């Protein structure tokens, strides 16, 4: 099967340099042109580079021309995106895409899974987890407020996977250049508080995992 | 310098109905192509050139257009289709449209509201967050007002919205009011209330601080 699998990225201070790579599988690399495309957190799609089948030609949009360089090595079936003098506008998830020829144009057939690139100057901060128990019916909604964390991907696992089917997770909204999210879970009254409910927050950017037994007020 | 604006940004269809989203260009264009993007996964190939379907896509999809106004049409809607559909041009600068959020439409649901006093843990730190969960409702457009001691507030409310549930096809919303410890203990009766095109009068949920 055609595979596109991209590597590199993360959190860089503005002004840093970086390099992204993407690895190809299950199709003849040299015979296709390869591009990168970025998507803003707000689900915005922007084309950023293109290389030809050989070396031949490169092409660039006018939002990065001068800072980015796109490269292939057809000995290994891998693209390269070096990005120099990164600024705040460069935050996005970056995909590598194959370009195929059509009747009179081109078209992006397969896209990899993207890596994420957060350009910013703030520290990496672990999250503060607070239990959300009530201060009267036959089903209980508990929660966990996960507050003040910087690098955005967090994870909330409830009783270690068990209660997935009744869990709402709410996208992290930014303010104070910290991220704040919430997660709710639902549970038959026969389950709580007779048995432990514990939400579990892990923050890979800091290697911090916190646990919180929801106990009743 | 060549913009595509895609016409209905959000759209709700029920299964069995026709769906037409549009992509209109700032100047004349030879062809336009469409991609599909579901939550958590990259865009996938959907329609290329104008009317040419990709191998995977069902036969109830369809494409057309010429010049400045092209359009993707769905013959009969099925719930498996809900995703964001982008267009893209290839004549000048490789520009993507803004997408069209395709939603499943179901019978309306009023939320299941739950209010939570700040934790004994946060308060000892200098802060107090009051949190409200409105759970499993449709449609999505809601208003939520928090009234403290009978008056109202909008400072420091953070409002978050799930993506549509893959089973009951609802939405969930959180609402968090971030006070200070001293600001929190200045009042007594914190109330969140939800207004919605289901119930006529709001769904109120309340607690009192000088109680615990």
């Amino acid at each position: 099967e055609v595979k596109l699998v991209e590597s590199g990225g993360g959190s860089v201070k503005p002004g840093g340099s970086l390099k992204l790579s993407c690895a190809a599988s299950g199709f003849s690399f040299s015979t296709y042109g390869m591009s990168w495309v970025r998507q803003t957190p707000e689900k915005r799609l922007e084309w950023v580079a293109t290389i030809s089948g050989g070396g031949g030609y490169t092409y660039y949009p006018d939002s990065v021309k001068g800072r980015f360089t796109i490269s292939r090595d057809n000995a290994r079936n891998i693209l390269y995106l070096q990005m120099s003098s990164l600024r705040s506008g460069d935050t996005a998830m970056y995909y590598c895409a194959r370009r195929v020829t059509t009747v009179a144009e081109y078209y992006f057939d397969y896209w990899g899974q993207g890596t994420t690139l957060t350009v910013s100057s703030p520290k990496t901060t672990p999250p503060s987890v607070y239990p959300l128990a009530p201060a009267a019916a036959s089903m209980v909604t508990l929660g966990c407020l996960v507050k003040g964390y910087f690098p955005e991907p967090v994870t909330v696992t409830w009783n270690s996977g068990s209660l997935s089917s009744g869990v709402h997770t709410f996208p992290a909204v930014l303010q104070s250049d910290l991220y704040t999210l919430s997660s709710s879970v639902t549970v038959p009254s026969s389950t709580w508080p007779s048995e432990t409910v514990t939400c579990n927050v892990a923050h890979p950017a800091s290697s911090t995992k916190v646990d919180k037994k929801i106990v009743p007020r | 310098d060549i913009v595509l604006t895609q016409s209905p940004a959000i759209m709700s269809a029920s299964p069995g109905e026709k769906v037409t989203m549009t992509c209109s260009a700032s100047s004349s264009v030879s062809y336009i192509h469409w991609y599909q993007q579901k939550s958590g996964t990259s865009p996938k190939r959907w329609i290329y050139d104008t009317s040419r379907l990709a191998f995977g896509v069902p036969g109830r999809f369809s494409g057309s257009g010429s010049g400045t106004s092209y359009s993707l049409t769905i013959s009969s809607m099925e719930a498996e289709d809900a995703a964001t559909y982008y267009c893209q041009q290839w004549s000048s600068n490789y520009t993507f449209g803004g997408g069209t959020n395709l939603e499943i439409k179901r019978a309306d649901a009023a939320p299941t509201v739950s209010i939570f006093p700040p934790s004994s843990e946060q308060l000892t730190s200098g802060g107090a967050s009051v949190v409200c969960f409105l759970n499993n409702f449709y449609p999505k457009d809601i208003n939520v007002k928090w009234k403290i001691d009978g008056s109202e507030r909008q400072n420091g409310v953070l409002n978050s919205w799930t993506d549509q549930d893959s089973k009951d096809s609802t939405y969930s919303m959180s609402s968090t009011l971030t006070l200070t410890k001293d600001e929190y203990e200045r009042h007594n009766s914190y109330t969140c209330e939800a207004t919605h095109k289901t119930s006529t009068s709001p769904i109120v949920k309340s607690f009192n601080r000088n109680e615990c």
